[PDB]
This record gives C-alpha cells, structure tokens and sequence, in this order.
C-alpha cells in the first residue's frame, strides 16, 4: 500500500503531510511487530506456567468424560455422547452461579473444578440407576485423588480394595480370636498382604 | 524480489526528492523517514536470508 501510495502520488511535497502519516503509522507496526519479537521468551514463557497451573483440570475434563463414556459398561441406558460433556462444562464455565464475583484466578480455578465435579455428577447421576451413584460417586472421588497435589497416588490400596482382595492366601488361615470367623479370617489374612496392615 | 523492486524504487524516489528540493521541513521529515526506512529493509533483508 505504502508503494502504490507513493507511485500514485509521485512523491510530491505537498502530498508530505499525508506520505509521513502512513510512514509513521508503518513504523509504528514495525515497532510492535519487533518489541512482540523481541518478547517471544517472556511470553511463552507466561503461557507455559499458566497452561501448567490449568492442566489439572484439563485432565480431569478428559477422565471425567471417558469415564462417562464406559459408563455403559454397567448398563445399556447409561449412553452419553461427547455433545452432553461439552454442555456440562460450558455450563460450568460460564452459567456458573458460584463465579458471579470471585475474581482470583487460583479461586476461580478452584471453585470451577469443584462445580465441574458437582454439575457432572448431578446430571450424570439423575438419569442413573441409584444403586449405581454410589459407583459414579467413587470413581469421581478417585479421579479427584488422581487430579489432587500432596496426596499420595495409594495406588497398593485401591488396586487391592479392588482386585487384590481375591488373591490365593488360605493357607495358615488361622482362627484368630472368636469374634473373627472364617471368611473374616481370611480377609484380614489378605488385608495384612499390604504392608501397612502387617501387624493386624 | 519485491523487496528489491521496492529498494530500486524508493532509490529512485530519493532522487527525485533530491531533485524537487532545490518546504525544507518536509525535505528533512522525508529524509528521516527515507533513513529508518532503508534500515528497517536492510533488517528485513537479513531476517530474509
């Protein structure tokens, strides 16, 4: 534009006012375009930690969405698609009743991440069998666990409150005391297997 | 090669401009303008190689 101007206009004194204008306008953009160049670092940098801090709940978006999917696992009425996700974090994204004035960046992470957690479980759970909440319920929780700072993973328990329990340990299934039956006895034989529990 | 039909050209509006000189405001506006200009395509030259 700036040489089409200047051939159109010949170069003429009196055209100067309206040559410098977009000279300096030109200039101007080239000023930006260097000090946005000249702060690549910086800035990538910025966008690095603030894609680190909102991670958690990305990942805890994409649990929370897969686990809804094998929802039909369980049962053949539990179908949801990846359309009935996205309304539920739109929803707490933006018609959100908890962030009508926090205005903390960390604080409104946080009460995003717990009214996801909420609003999914709500609306997942009303069209869900009620003896299968308490199964949403939990796996819930674990993706919290999972998601959560200064927690340890507890990886030994679960995997043992799940499937560990029915492990080969009958042998030397003592008695124990008298309250304790049989197949008391050998649930705390299993349980004791976890280190935590050795001296049961 | 547009960048270089741009530098040939404003060469020769340069001269054009030295010829027409003899406001002097302008003339000088236009030559600091002229200057910073053909510093900047010398950057761009650079960033292009």
């Amino acid at each position: 534009s700036l040489l089409q101007a200047l051939n159109e206009v010949k170069g003429r004194i009196l055209d100067d006012d309206t040559i410098i204008t977009t000279l300096e306008n030109l200039k101007r953009e080239a000023a930006e375009v260097t000090r946005k160049v000249e702060e690549t670092d910086i800035v990538m940098q910025e966008v690095e930690t603030v894609s680190q801090q909102y991670l958690p709940l990305s990942t805890a978006c994409s649990s929370i969405y897969f686990t809804m999917e094998s929802l039909k696992q369980i049962h053949f009425l539990y179908q949801y698609s990846l359309q009935f996700f996205l309304d539920i974090y739109h929803n707490v994204l933006y018609e959100n009743p908890n962030l009508k004035g926090v205005t903390d960046h960390t604080q409104r992470l946080s009460i995003i991440t717990k009214d996801l957690f909420q609003v999914a479980f709500n609306r997942v759970a009303r069209g869900m069998l009620h003896q299968d909440h308490i199964t949403f319920a939990m796996l819930l929780a674990r993706i919290k666990l999972k998601g959560t700072v200064g927690e340890p993973t507890y990886d030994a328990e679960f995997q043992h409150f799940l499937r560990g329990n029915e492990i080969v340990l009958s042998a030397g299934s003592t008695p124990r005391i008298q309250g304790l039956t049989v197949e008391q006895a050998e649930a705390v034989v299993r349980l004791s297997c976890l280190p935590a529990f050795k001296d049961l | 090669m547009h960048l270089n039909v741009g530098l040939r050209k404003i060469k020769e509006t340069v001269d054009q401009v030295e010829e027409l000189r003899r406001k002097v405001n302008r003339s000088t506006a236009l030559l600091k303008s002229l200057s910073a200009e053909r510093e900047r395509w010398e950057k761009t030259s650079e960033t292009f190689k």
